[PDB]
């Protein structure tokens, strides 16, 4: 069955970042109950998005930015691998590295 | 609760003698002023005569007319004796008692508002 | 059979694959036989929120009421915008009754979006259908067209013979509503979705009607209440808005009919003492002065003559010569009063001494020329003044000669309305005197104030003179995953009314039914006296006022709890400065409050500090937090909602208990109700209303209606249950029959003429009516009028009630004997078996199931698998459900914002609804009720279920079953799903639950096939080819 | 057969006629009253051509009935197709249908 | 009794204007004090000992649950910002300390 993928990509990119703005904001109410339960989802999301080709150029450069803007940006900011992490978000952070 | 019949007069022509006599029974209370009232054509409720208890009659509004209203309280029986009959006399009439004795209250409304009006019947002028 | 449990499903679903091996087979199998059936898998959707809107217009009838029975209004459509945000704007337009009627935002019977039709107290007409009962019903109009914008529809209602009618565009519709019950009062209600603009028509004053009423039937904004200004409000609310924001409300003080008539005392059977005859010609004597005194400040004068509109004086003398007539009027009415005095408790007697001597009886204005008047003032008031006793005795005076007026005026027929029109005996003034406003009240009252002043200087001897009411309070606490069971926390409540306000730390596990403080879950303090509970009432502190906040910190290191009121810590009577003391850990506290009927309180929990008043004053420095700070969303809390719901019997109910037992011979299957507690001390007895939980449906349609025969057993289509009653138990308090899921009717005096039973009529529009259709929420029938004994009955009486799936011919059977009274239903009503009783005995109830004569078992009708089996049979999920009052329900973190204005004379009322809210639901197939998917997050077994569902719904398509996950795209949709993933409320499990479904049924396959291929790295020559570059030229 | 019930009215003037593409929007449902199939909901519409027969027969029947701009109910009868053997995990082998189309701009 | 002697009665009802000074990012400060005099040293010695612990200021991104605090402490309306001065900020710590400390033998002695 088919789904708009380019609807899809958008909204998962702006879910993500809005997941990585509130782990930096520190909040006591993480989406769903916990860091894991916000982060896992969204991220087997990504990943398979990103697996299946569907992200364009400035898509992908978005999303190296906002895993680590510093060392990934061209010619303060909290990366998501600047963060502390559980197990879970760590495994499935390996999983969009590789 | 006092469920008077009005009654009395009907189709007439001018200047027709008309005995209207609206009877009153099954009531206790409210004997003391049995009062007449009218619909003129497009007009208000407007008092013609109030008959109080020993045959008082009760001049307000359109004294000029031959009302002529008279009543025992032995059977509270009211009968009015119109005979000038004008035009703004085809209209209908009405009949109600109360215990307040007409342009006298020294209570309140309350004693106004007790009051127990009356069918309606049509006196016409031709 | 044995109910919804997760470890059936991880049986079901261990068949989806092996060792990362699809099951073909398997799958389409389990697919096939559990997707399209579906009664047992949870389902949900997306809907949207609905908003009611009455005007403040209460109008009922009842004996001796001084109500009109007729009246009339329209609604005018300004735009509509249909199919708004993928879901048809609902939109009905009826009447609704204030007792049985609250349409709670959020869930509710069918899948939400309940309206003006989806409830037996309120009836409706959307355009096309007569909305009741969760049921639409196509009518006949000229126009179909669904209220169309630019199309006006009256709608007028009769309740001297109960009568609903609707004209659409001035064409009446063919449907007419009759024989509803007619308690309670009724008022429009306009029910809408978002984006949507109507005016309200009332005629007269505000608003014009477009169509004139049909004759008998009165305008609307004429029964406005005296003090009551017209004003659009929500029907049943429990959250508005202020200067400070949200502000939470509690419930409201309701009318009736019972305060619509009045019951005033008869004073005609009081004894006269001599009293009476001392003061009623005194009390004359000044009333004549007083008489003098009211022509003298009008524009009269003085006469001889009996006339006062002639500027004339009847009496002409200070001591009334007068006749017959005027002096018995008078002496009536003296008596009279003396007569409502002794009645109603006032003494007799007026033992001056000395005080009428005292009296001056010199305040005369000498405007009088002759004779005639001559009538002084005494100074009864200088003399001698008023006490509040007296005064409230004037008030309850007066109030009784309003009762009497009114009771006559009622008995002669005489109807209230804004406008007086004498010839219709419409007054605005007839209404018991507890509505009139505060000019006719102090008219009536200020004259028997003078009579107490004339008393007063007679020297007058008088001397002044089970139901827990859930209803009337809400309880209002954070969501159980916000518990605390360590640190220092605040947060604040401000007070907008002084009432019966509550507030505090609970814990998590309160029962909703028993109010706070009584139970020791609740460490809470009412501020209405000051007074603080933890086991009971306990003083404390000061009582309150209105805009008062109150800090409410908690200290779990030191297990404590202080409030401060303005700032300022409260103080107990020994001087100890924490309210309570030695805590124990527990589960955790929650802020909790409570609010009585009409308050209104801000429950601040402290989200911004800038919003947070006096936490400075006191918490900053003394290390207490503001709870729920650093979350970035609102903190979302649960109200008590007051519908009572059939709930599981709890074992751990201490009064009452039901036994199965099954396998037995010469008796079905059976489940006893017993009382535990029976005959004992605190031992509560009331009115014990039972449900089977499973349902019993009809028949699509209905095509074809003692060791029987198996061919016709197996031919048969009805079902007999029986009810067993135990001696001991009186016959006249059981109610044996079938409630619908919209049951929802807890009075504990039930009588079965409370019972809402209701008809709708179509015919030709001329004026031939031909199709009838009668719908009830409750079959139950009387066992008093069963039984017709006419006194301890030891007889066992099994009233077994029959069922037939086809033409919905309901008959009974009591003690095996054929029942004279019967029931039809249209077809797919989803019933349920249900039992009523008053416990007076230690047995009290058997439910009986089992076959009988030509009879297929109700086991078989609710359960599919065994619909060939004529075995009785008790499987766990059937179960007795009993009735419970209030239950916890989430209150959504967003509702829809609603524009009401008056704009003229003419245009009226405006309601204007535009931004669009989205509710997704989970409905419970055999309730036929969806909760917010949201209120799973304290429903942890239900979340275990759901969650376990999506597991089944991931697996069943997993490994590229693309024929399957097709099929699953019916039962979740590309909309829902998105919506899932957007929001935020989402518990955990459901949140990575459907992430994962959608990961499954929409990417799984062309992920895994890409996947496959990443490994090769073919490449072909073209000039992209050339294009690759190790190092891209900076 | 179906029975077409009209709830909003549209053009009532422009009927499909045989082998033309006609594009709708629908919410379908079972006699209970069971969203299952909601292009409203996929927010996609559906497209069929009259004449081949590539959508259900009697939404096919009721669609070339009903008009531009105007909204129906289609009751459909056991009749059409996939009436016995339906179509797997989405509906029950032997059921009826309803469809509250409408048609909107049509080819 | 000595919790409800007056001069200890006094005391705690103005820990909250004795609080009200210090900021929530001097509480790093106040601890490292804390320990200062609980070595029962002299207020000139606990005083040279808070100006050689100076520079271990708490920081205000270090945690969000001071982020808060601080901006509650400067958007006071009686705060100015000139009252960074470190002098007024040690003598202040240092005598909150005192206070506080002995008060905490009173409660657990």
């Amino acid at each position: 069955p088919a789904i708009p993928l380019e609807a899809l990509r958008d909204k998962a990119l702006r879910m993500l970042g809005e997941a990585v703005r509130d782990g930096g904001q520190h909040a006591r109410d993480p989406v769903g109950g916990s860091v894991e339960f916000q982060f896992v989802p969204v991220l087997k999301l990504v990943s398979t998005l990103l697996v299946m080709g569907i992200f364009g150029d400035e898509d992908v450069k978005q999303i190296l930015k906002m895993i680590e803007p510093e060392v990934f940006t061209e010619e303060l900011e909290e990366g998501l691998l600047q963060m502390k992490l559980p197990e879970s978000v760590k495994l499935q952070m390996c999983n969009l590295l590789e | 609760q006092v469920q008077l019949q009005e009654s009395g007069g009907g189709l007439m022509q001018a200047g027709g003698s008309l005995r209207l006599s609206c009877t009153a029974s099954g009531s206790i209370f409210s004997i003391n002023s049995m009062g007449w009232y009218r619909q003129a054509p497009g007009k208000q409720r407007e008092l013609v005569a109030t008959i109080t208890s020993g045959n008082s009659i009760n001049y307000a509004d359109s004294v000029k007319g031959r009302f002529t209203i008279s009543r025992d309280n032995a059977k509270n029986t009211v009968y009015l004796q119109m005979n000038s009959l004008k035009p703004e006399d085809t209209a209908v009439y009405y009949c109600n008692a109360d215990r307040v004795p007409n342009g006298y209250n020294p209570w309140g409304t309350p004693n106004d508002e007790y009051d127990y009006w009356g069918q309606g019947t049509q006196v016409t002028v031709s | 059979k044995h109910g919804r449990n997760h470890k059936v499903l991880d049986v079901l679903c261990s068949l989806c694959v092996c060792n990362g091996v699809a099951v073909r087979s398997n799958q389409d199998l389990i697919t096939e036989n559990l997707l399209p059936g579906r009664e047992l898998l949870l389902q949900t959707n997306l809907i949207n929120y609905v908003t009611s809107i009455r005007p403040n217009i209460f109008v009922g009838r009842a004996e001796g009421s001084t109500q009109y029975g007729k009246w009339y209004f329209e609604v005018m459509v300004d735009e509509v915008v249909p199919f708004l945000t993928a879901q048809a704007t609902h939109l009905r337009v009826g009447w609704a009754l204030t007792e049985g009627y609250s349409p709670y935002p959020g869930g509710g019977e069918g899948w939400g979006g309940n309206g003006v039709g989806d409830d037996l107290y309120s009836y409706g007409f959307d355009g096309l259908h007569l909305w009741t009962g969760h049921v639409a019903r196509p009518v006949t109009s000229p126009g179909q067209h669904l209220l169309a914008p630019e199309d006006v529809v009256s709608c007028c209602l009769d309740l001297s013979v109960p009568s609903i009618s609707f004209r659409i565009n001035g064409c009446p519709v063919q449907g007419v509503f009759e024989a509803f019950n007619l308690d309670g009062l009724f008022f429009p209600v306009v029910s809408f979705s978002a984006g949507v603009k109507v005016r309200f028509l009332l005629g007269g004053r505000h608003g014009e009607f477009k169509f004139l009423p049909p004759p008998g039937y009165a305008p609307c904004h004429e029964a406005v209440l005296p003090r009551e200004r017209l004003r659009l409000e929500p029907i049943k609310e429990y959250r508005r808005e202020g200067p400070r924001g949200p502000h939470l409300v509690g419930p409201s003080r309701c009318l009736s009919h019972t305060d619509f008539v009045p019951c005033p005392v008869d004073t005609v059977q009081i004894v006269l003492p001599p009293h009476l005859e001392r003061i009623r010609e005194k009390l004359a004597e000044n009333i004549h002065e007083l008489w003098a005194l009211t022509r003298i400040e009008q524009g009269w004068t003085y006469g001889p003559v009996r006339d006062d509109n002639k500027r004339l004086h009847p009496c002409l003398v200070n001591f009334h010569s007068l006749p017959e007539p005027e002096r018995n009027y008078n002496l009536q009415m003296s008596g009279e009063t003396l007569k409502t005095l002794l009645a109603l408790g006032c003494h007799v007697g007026m033992a001056d001494e000395k005080a009428e001597d005292n009296l001056k009886k010199t305040k005369l204005p000498k405007t009088y020329m002759m004779s005639n008047g001559y009538k002084p003032a005494p100074l009864d008031l200088s003399h001698v003044r008023l006490t509040p006793a007296q005064t409230t005795l004037v008030d309850r005076l007066a109030e009784n000669g309003h009762n009497v007026w009114a009771r006559d005026r009622v008995a002669q027929g005489w109807s209230y309305s804004a406008v007086q029109d004498i010839p219709a005996r419409r007054n605005p003034r007839l209404v018991p005197y507890r509505l009139l406003d505060e000019a006719t009240k102090r008219s009536n009252r200020d004259s028997l104030c003078q009579a107490v002043r004339t008393l007063l200087g007679y020297g007058y001897n008088i001397e002044p003179p089970n139901q827990s009411r859930w209803d009337r309070v809400r309880i209002f606490r954070a969501e159980k995953s916000y518990t605390v069971q360590s640190g220092r926390w605040y947060f604040e409540f401000e007070a907008v009314t002084t009432g019966e306000m509550r507030v505090g730390w609970a814990r998590p596990e309160l029962r909703p039914d028993v109010e706070l403080g009584a139970d020791e879950l609740a460490y809470v303090f009412n501020g209405h006296r000051g007074q603080r509970w933890h086991l009971g009432s306990e003083p404390f502190g000061r009582p309150w006022q209105s805009g008062d906040v109150v800090g409410c910190m908690i200290d779990l290191t030191e297990n404590t709890i202080i409030f401060t009121l303005n700032g300022e810590v409260l103080m107990s009577d020994s001087g100890s400065e924490t309210a309570f003391r030695e805590i124990e850990i527990g589960d955790g506290f929650l802020p909790v409050c409570s609010l009585g009927p009409g308050q209104v309180g801000h429950l601040n929990l402290g989200q911004d500090v800038s919003s947070l008043r006096f936490f400075a004053i006191c918490g900053l420095q003394e290390g207490f937090e503001p709870f729920a700070i650093n979350m970035q969303r609102p903190v979302t809390t649960w109200f008590s909602k007051s519908l009572p719901q059939f709930e599981p019997v709890p074992p751990e109910h201490p009064h009452y208990e039901v036994a199965r037992m099954d396998g037995t011979v010469d008796t079905p299957p059976c489940l006893r109700l017993a009382h535990r507690t029976w005959g004992s001390q605190n031992s509560l007895v009331e009115m014990l209303f039972l449900r089977l939980s499973l349902p019993v449906q009809f028949h699509q349609h209905f095509r074809c209606t003692n060791r029987d025969d198996p061919e016709i057993i197996l031919n048969t289509t009805t079902y007999y249950y029986s009810v067993r009653v135990f001696a001991g138990q009186e016959p006249s308090c059981v109610w044996v029959g079938w409630v619908t899921p919209d049951y929802h009717q807890h009075d504990m005096n039930f009588d079965l003429s409370k019972v809402r039973a209701v008809t709708v009529t179509m015919g030709d529009e001329q004026g031939n009516v031909h199709s009838s259709l009668k719908c009830s929420n409750c079959y139950m029938v009387w066992g008093g009028d069963f039984v017709s004994p006419g006194r301890i009955s030891h007889t066992d009486l099994v009233i077994g009630c029959l069922v037939d799936l086809a033409t919905g011919l309901m008959t009974f059977t009591a003690n095996g004997k054929e029942s004279n009274t019967f029931f039809q239903v249209e077809p797919n009503t989803k019933l349920f078996p249900a039992v009523f009783v008053l416990p007076t005995h230690q047995n009290v109830i058997q439910f009986e199931l089992g076959k009988q004569k030509n009879i297929m078992p109700l086991s078989a009708a609710m359960f599919l698998s065994e619909r060939k089996n004529p075995a009785p049979q008790c499987p766990p999920r059937l179960e007795v459900q009993m009735l419970m009052p209030v239950s916890w329900s989430r209150m959504p973190n967003h509702f829809l914002q609603v524009e009401t204005r008056r704009a003229g004379e003419r245009l009226g009322w405006a309601v204007q609804c535009q931004d669009p809210l989205t509710m997704m639901a989970l409905h419970i197939p055999e309730e036929n009720r969806c909760m917010d998917i949201l209120e799973l997050s304290e429903r942890l077994d239900l979340q275990r279920f759901h969650s376990h569902t999506l597991r089944l719904y991931r697996a069943v398509c997993a490994l590229g079953n693309n024929r399957v996950a097709h099929a699953l795209c019916s039962h979740v949709d590309q909309a829902q799903l998105l919506h899932a993933l957007e929001d935020a409320h989402l518990p955990g499990p459901l949140r990575a639950g459907y992430y994962d479904l959608l990961i499954s049924i929409h990417l799984e396959s062309a992920c895994r096939s890409r996947r496959s291929m990443l490994s090769e790295y073919i490449v072909p020559l073209t000039p992209e080819t050339r294009a690759i570059t190790l190092f891209p030229p900076g | 057969g179906v029975e077409i019930e009209t709830i909003s009215p549209g053009d009532g003037r422009t009927f499909p006629k045989k082998g033309q593409t006609c594009v709708v929007h629908y919410t379908g449902m079972l006699q209970n009253g069971k969203k299952f199939d909601s292009s409203r909901d996929r927010n996609k519409p559906f497209k069929f051509r009259i004449g081949k027969q590539e959508v259900i027969k009697g939404f096919e029947e009721g669609a070339a009935q009903m008009s531009l701009g105007q909204r129906a109910k289609l009751t459909c009868t056991p009749d059409v197709a996939y009436g016995a053997t339906g179509h797997p995990g989405v509906i029950p082998p032997n059921a009826t249908l309803i469809f509250d189309v409408e048609l909107l701009n049509l080819e | 009794s000595v919790q409800t002697s007056l001069i200890v009665a006094t005391l705690k009802k103005m820990l909250p204007i004795g609080l009200n000074m210090c900021a929530p990012t001097d509480q790093d400060l106040i601890m490292l004090a804390k320990t200062r005099y609980a070595l029962k040293d002299t207020d000139e010695e606990v005083r040279e000992f808070l100006q050689n612990n100076l520079h271990l200021q708490g920081k205000v991104e270090g945690s969000p649950s001071l982020r808060w605090q601080m901006a509650l402490y400067r958007g006071l309306p009686g705060r100015e910002e000139d009252a960074d001065d470190p002098e007024k900020i040690v003598r202040r710590v240092q005598e909150v300390s005192a206070v506080l400390y002995h008060l905490e033998q009173t409660e657990h002695p």
